[PDB]
RNA sequence: UAUACAAUUAUCAUAUUAAAUUGUUAAGUGUUGAUUUAACCAAUAAAAAUAUAAAUAAUUUUUAUUUGUUUUUAAACACCAUUAGGUAUAUGCAAAUAUAAAAUUAUAGUAAUUAUAAAUUAUAUUAUAUUAUAUUUAUUCAUAUAAUUAAUAGGAUAAUAUUUGUAGUUUUUGAUACCAUGAUAAGGAUUAUAAAUUGAAAGUGUUAAUAUCAUAAUCAAAAUUUAUUAUUUAUAUUAAAUAUGUAUGUGUAGAUAAAAUAAGAAAUUAAAAAGGUAUUGUUGCCCACCAAUUUUUAUAAUAAAAAUAACGUGCAGUAAUUAAUAUAUUUAUAAAAAUAUAUUUUUUUUUUUU
């Protein structure tokens, strides 16, 4: 790869733009997972059917002695919102945090609560040849 | 730099001096030049042109156990009609050399015939005796052919001669029968071809041919002979001789006869000759 | 011809090289050796051609 | 050529090679080999 | 082809290269031929 | 193949600009979302125009006989009842049989998104005028 | 051409 | 095989014939196919079909388009056979005349130096043996009226100054 | 330190038997104005044609005579300077390649040589037949993450093993996040039709002798800047792994892509002559001024000459970016440049009365 963001940037190759087979990418990376629908709010990104059990992830499992986050496909339920707990999600650049808990959340998992690309843009992340070539998009200032 | 090292490679039970030091090489700016080529026991012979010595029992068992080699020649170009083999460009080279072999004798015998005015009478035991020796001096390369000829025209024939050519020629050009006609005896008499016709038929052709040459019995003195320019074998004088914007990349794919065929290293897709890839439908 | 006039059942396409070969070294039966003695068009039989011979037996 | 060598069994430029077996020559076995035969092992198991 | 001028159509093997001599064009009609013959002979006659 | 150049250092208070980001958007999108809902709603319970084409046969025809008798004597209160929705109105036209074959075959419908017009609509442009902030996929007024 | 020697 | 023939096949690079060691590269022109000054084979034919479309429209001459038409059909097969008879002539060429490229130059005039200098020196023997390769000054446009009496009006020889 | 040119043909400065010298011809006004030049500027434009014979050959002209410098512009061209002007071609002075010589340089003590020519260096409009580029369709192109690679060990139907439960820390250092040679891609431009392929060697991350900073590797659910990618365009539209909310705008800039192959297209081609101060050869060599120093002397703005490896100008030369070479005269940061003559160690272009 160009620039390494993680370890991989140094054992893949882009291949240019290539193409995989219809629904295997290698890197699952949802930026549609939070893509608003009031008619299909129950149906898009969650539970094929609404008998099925929450996942693994909404439970404890084990002995634990405390975890960071917890995983986005666990499903915000009425007691997330209610018991006033520490609910974090691994995003990026670090962790998100729901501290506003609100009732409009419940039933739908984290990864529909948190925005992946935010229009925010950190310039100090950026290079200034990247800086350039956001600007020209028409999404930086200059 | 950053100058290239390469490690000598030794001699090894597999990997013997000469393929070394002819497959490896220390120093790479020789790298990836091209092929060499090198000549084996039988295409050594045929390159280098050894004329055999004589020899005993074996080479004279060998002279006299011989036959026909224009024939045998001939046969082995045939036999690639055979069901098992191909038919040559090779085997048929070999029978046109064997069978176009005679223009070094043919070709003198020539000059001396048509090239000459007034070689004396032909007929006379003498001057015939002149060319018969000459001739066989210049078979079995004793001697050059220019040579041979300055010796034909340069030869004793008899005193006062142009005095007496006087009262025969007028500008001093003799008949041409007499030369033809002892130039045929002495290669009958001589034993040079194994079928006897030859001889005269081939002194024949090649002066009929020439019949038809702008300034056909003239010759300019550098190329009528051997010496170190020569004309290409095509204009020598009494000679024998006388898709597509992809096919750069194609060059492999028709019906071609190799020599080494190419290898999975050195070509990427080729499938071989004999492949057909857009078979008709035959019963 | 890039190679001898026989029946092809006598040569395999080359591993790695760009060629046939025979897989009896250098040997070579004719193609009268294939068929029947004096057999017409060297033919298993000479009555019909392959589909002559299929839909005949059908 | 390699840190990895070659395993002769897979590779026919090994198999086919002028020290083994051209896959046009005509495929017999070699040599019989009679082991367990002529000098046989008794059994010890490593287990009682 | 790339950033290059195309090649002029001669520079490519033949279109219909693949197809036998007898297909182009087809003589068709055959059966008229003799018909003609015949015809023709007699009008000599006449 | 160039060895990958590193990545710069991520930002200074930029994890604290992240997390109030994303909350707020998420705080809009409760009420994008309340909102969407009540259009959504809104446009399942309001009147639409016809779904039929009327270029074509049967629906040409006079409004005084064929097809628009048997909708104005046996059909009309279906079709009120399901405010000219497109998907149920062909549906009661199946049911009602005395059409039959025909209603997918020879008679023809309106485009999605016009048969998905306000009643009333009177200019195409209408379809371009309806709210953009709202997330129903069209299906709202 | 002048430059040509670098 | 290209070694000691040391021209090339033909229409091969050194392949080229050569006349007192300049080669000849001129071939085509000799016979008049293709130069500018070119053989044309029907011109008569060729002005009076032009005449004829020029004069007028009411009548249309093909007369005149088989007559050159004629003249043309021929024209191929001539054409054809001097090229031929041409070649034949490189070949002929190349064995009695050219010298294979191994003679001096005779056609530029440093060549001929030798030659000059013989006339140099007679004028020299003219002057008393003295001024070599020397020439008479160069007056005037009008040297000989412009000057008065006593100075020179005509460039004398070079040893008289 | 002494120790044997040539004398048949040798290019820079010591000439020598030679007939010349003298000729008064030509050309010039009608009228309203873009000539010459690659480009500038001054500003009437037309013109100067004739002489052979004869002169005897050699022996004391070498302080004698002689080798393109020239009055008159009130006459031009031309050249030089730039609108002002200069100059505009053998009456003074002026020996000088046409070879009499002994290795290069150098005023005749300097450095150790120099000079030289044919090997090699891709494009200068030479010819029918073996048969066609000017058609069609396209172009909004984005996607990577949460560190420990080092060894063997067999079980039922077996003539007997608790070997059920096999237990000896600790001296080495590279493929790593890091310098650490090799090897396969892509890229149509003239071996054609018959019994036949429209994909190439000149090398595109992962591979074998240079080590001497660091555990960075997917087993899910994840963060767009990257030249190198054919998406669904108006009757009916989210049910199983979770699967894309955005750009309706007169098929509309510039610029681009693909194809003669079971398809269907039909008429505007190339060959043959050429130079190297370099020597795997133009990314080659070289030239002067401009500093230090070394050394010889016949000390001219600032001595001359020879060694020489800095710095700074340039680009003089190798037919070399207005061809070079020699003489002459002028000019000047420096190679050098302008003009007047000769000349090829410069490459050639060729009417036997039209
Ligand atoms: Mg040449
Ligand atoms: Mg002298
Ligand atoms: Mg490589
Ligand atoms: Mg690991
Ligand atoms: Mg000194
Ligand atoms: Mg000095
Ligand atoms: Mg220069
Ligand atoms: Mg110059
Ligand atoms: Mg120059
Ligand atoms: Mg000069
Ligand atoms: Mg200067
Ligand atoms: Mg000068």
């Amino acid at each position: 790869l160009k620039i390494a963001k993680s370890a991989f940037g140094f054992y893949l190759a882009r291949r240019g733009q290539r193409k995989y087979p219809f629904l295997r990418r290698p890197h699952i990376k949802n930026t549609h997972s939070m893509n608003p629908s009031a008619p299909y709010f129950w149906s898009f990104m969650t539970a094929k059917s609404q008998m099925a059990f929450l996942p693994e992830e909404n439970y404890i499992t084990g002995d634990w002695t405390g975890k960071f986050f917890v995983s986005k496909r666990q499903v915000y339920t009425l007691q997330h919102a209610t018991s006033g707990a520490k609910v974090r999600v691994k995003s990026f650049p670090s962790i998100f945090e729901f501290n506003s808990p609100s009732r409009w959340n419940i039933g739908k998992e984290m990864n529909t609560l948190t925005k992946p690309r935010m229009d925010l843009i950190d310039e100090q992340m950026l290079t200034k040849k990247q800086r350039l070539d956001y600007v020209r998009a028409g999404l930086l200032p200059k | 730099a950053k100058r290239r090292v390469i490690v000598p490679i030794h001699p090894t039970p597999n990997f013997p001096a000469h393929f070394i030091k002819s497959a490896f090489t220390t120093d790479p700016l020789k790298e990836k030049q091209k092929a060499r080529f090198s000549s084996g026991g039988e295409a050594m012979r045929e390159v280098q042109d050894i004329p055999k010595n004589l020899e005993g029992e074996r080479s004279r068992r060998d002279l006299a156990s011989r036959g026909d080699t224009e024939f045998q020649a001939l046969v082995e170009f045939i036999e690639g009609a055979s069901y098992d083999q191909l038919i040559s460009g090779r085997r048929f080279k070999k029978v046109y050399d064997v069978l176009s072999e005679n223009d070094d004798m043919f070709i003198w015998l020539c000059h001396t015939a048509m090239s000459v005015l007034n070689p004396g009478d032909m007929r006379s035991r003498l001057i015939y005796n002149h060319l018969r020796i000459l001739a066989e001096s210049v078979a079995s390369g004793e001697m050059t052919q220019r040579t041979a000829f300055r010796f034909f025209e340069s030869a004793v024939r008899s005193p006062a001669y142009r005095e007496i050519a006087k009262r025969q020629l007028e500008g001093g050009a003799a008949t041409r029968l007499a030369g033809i006609s002892a130039a045929a005896d002495v290669m009958r008499r001589m034993g040079l071809t194994r079928r006897p016709m030859s001889s005269y038929f081939e002194l024949y052709q090649r002066i009929v041919e020439r019949s038809e040459a702008m300034t056909p019995w003239g010759f300019p003195p550098l190329f009528q002979f051997e010496e170190r320019l020569s004309l290409e074998p095509r204009l020598k004088f009494f000679s024998r001789a006388s898709g597509h914007v992809m096919t750069p990349h194609t060059t492999l794919h028709g019906r071609r006869i190799f020599w080494i065929p190419p290898t999975w290293n050195r070509a990427g897709r080729f499938l071989g000759p004999h492949v057909t890839l857009y078979p008709g439908m035959t019963p | 011809l890039v190679r001898p006039d026989v029946p092809e059942d006598q040569y395999v396409d080359s591993w790695y090289i760009c060629t046939s070969m025979t897989h009896h070294m250098g040997d070579y039966r004719p193609w009268s050796a294939s068929a029947p003695p004096n057999a017409f068009r060297f033919r298993p039989f000479n009555e019909f051609d392959a589909k002559g011979r299929e839909y005949v037996q059908y | 050529v390699g840190y990895t060598p070659v395993n002769p069994d897979t590779s026919p430029m090994v198999a086919y090679s002028q020290y083994h077996w051209h896959y046009n020559l005509p495929q017999g076995m070699e040599r019989p080999h009679s082991v367990n035969r002529t000098f046989a092992a008794p059994f010890q198991s490593n287990h009682s | 082809r790339r950033g290059k001028p195309r090649p002029r159509a001669g520079m490519f093997p033949d279109k219909y290269r693949r197809v036998p001599m007898l297909l182009k064009p087809q003589q068709g009609g055959q059966q008229y031929f003799n018909h003609f013959l015949i015809r023709s002979t007699n009008d000599r006659l006449t | 193949w160039a060895k990958p150049k590193k990545r710069p250092k991520v930002g200074q208070g930029f994890h604290e600009k992240a997390q109030k980001w994303r909350e707020e958007y998420l705080l809009d999108r409760h009420r994008a979302l309340a909102d969407s809902l009540r259009a959504y709603v809104e446009f399942s319970t309001s009147k639409r125009v016809e779904p039929w084409d009327a270029r074509f046969k049967p629906f040409d025809r006079i409004e005084k006989d064929g097809v628009y008798v048997l909708m104005r004597y046996m059909m009309e209160e279906k079709l009120q009842l399901c405010n000219y929705h497109h998907r149920p109105v062909k549906r009661l036209f199946c049911n009602i049989g005395l059409m039959g074959p025909q209603i997918t075959t020879k008679a023809r419908w309106k485009p999605y998104r016009f048969a998905t017009n306000p009643a009333g609509t009177s200019k195409a442009e209408r379809m371009y005028q309806r709210d953009k902030t709202v997330y129903t996929h069209g299906h709202n007024d | 051409y002048i430059e040509r020697g670098k | 095989d290209n070694l000691g023939v040391r021209r090339a096949g033909r229409g091969e690079i050194d392949s080229s014939p050569s006349h007192s060691g300049s080669p000849v590269f001129t071939q085509a022109k000799l016979i008049g196919l293709s130069g500018e000054e070119q053989l044309t084979m029907c011109q008569s034919e060729t002005m009076a079909l032009r005449l004829c479309m020029a004069k007028a429209g009411k009548e249309t001459c093909e007369r005149e388009s088989r007559a050159l038409d004629s003249c043309l059909g021929r024209v191929g097969h001539l054409r054809r056979a001097m090229s031929e008879a041409c070649w034949e002539f490189n070949d002929w060429f190349i064995q009695n005349v050219s010298d294979n490229h191994t003679k001096p130059f005779q056609h530029r005039p440093h060549d001929w130096r030798h030659f000059y200098a013989q006339e140099k020196l007679v004028r020299e023997r003219q002057q008393n043996g003295h001024a070599y390769g020397r020439r008479p000054k160069q007056f005037s446009f009008g040297a000989r009226y412009v000057k008065t009496d006593g100075y020179g009006k005509r460039p004398r020889l070079p040893y008289n100054k």
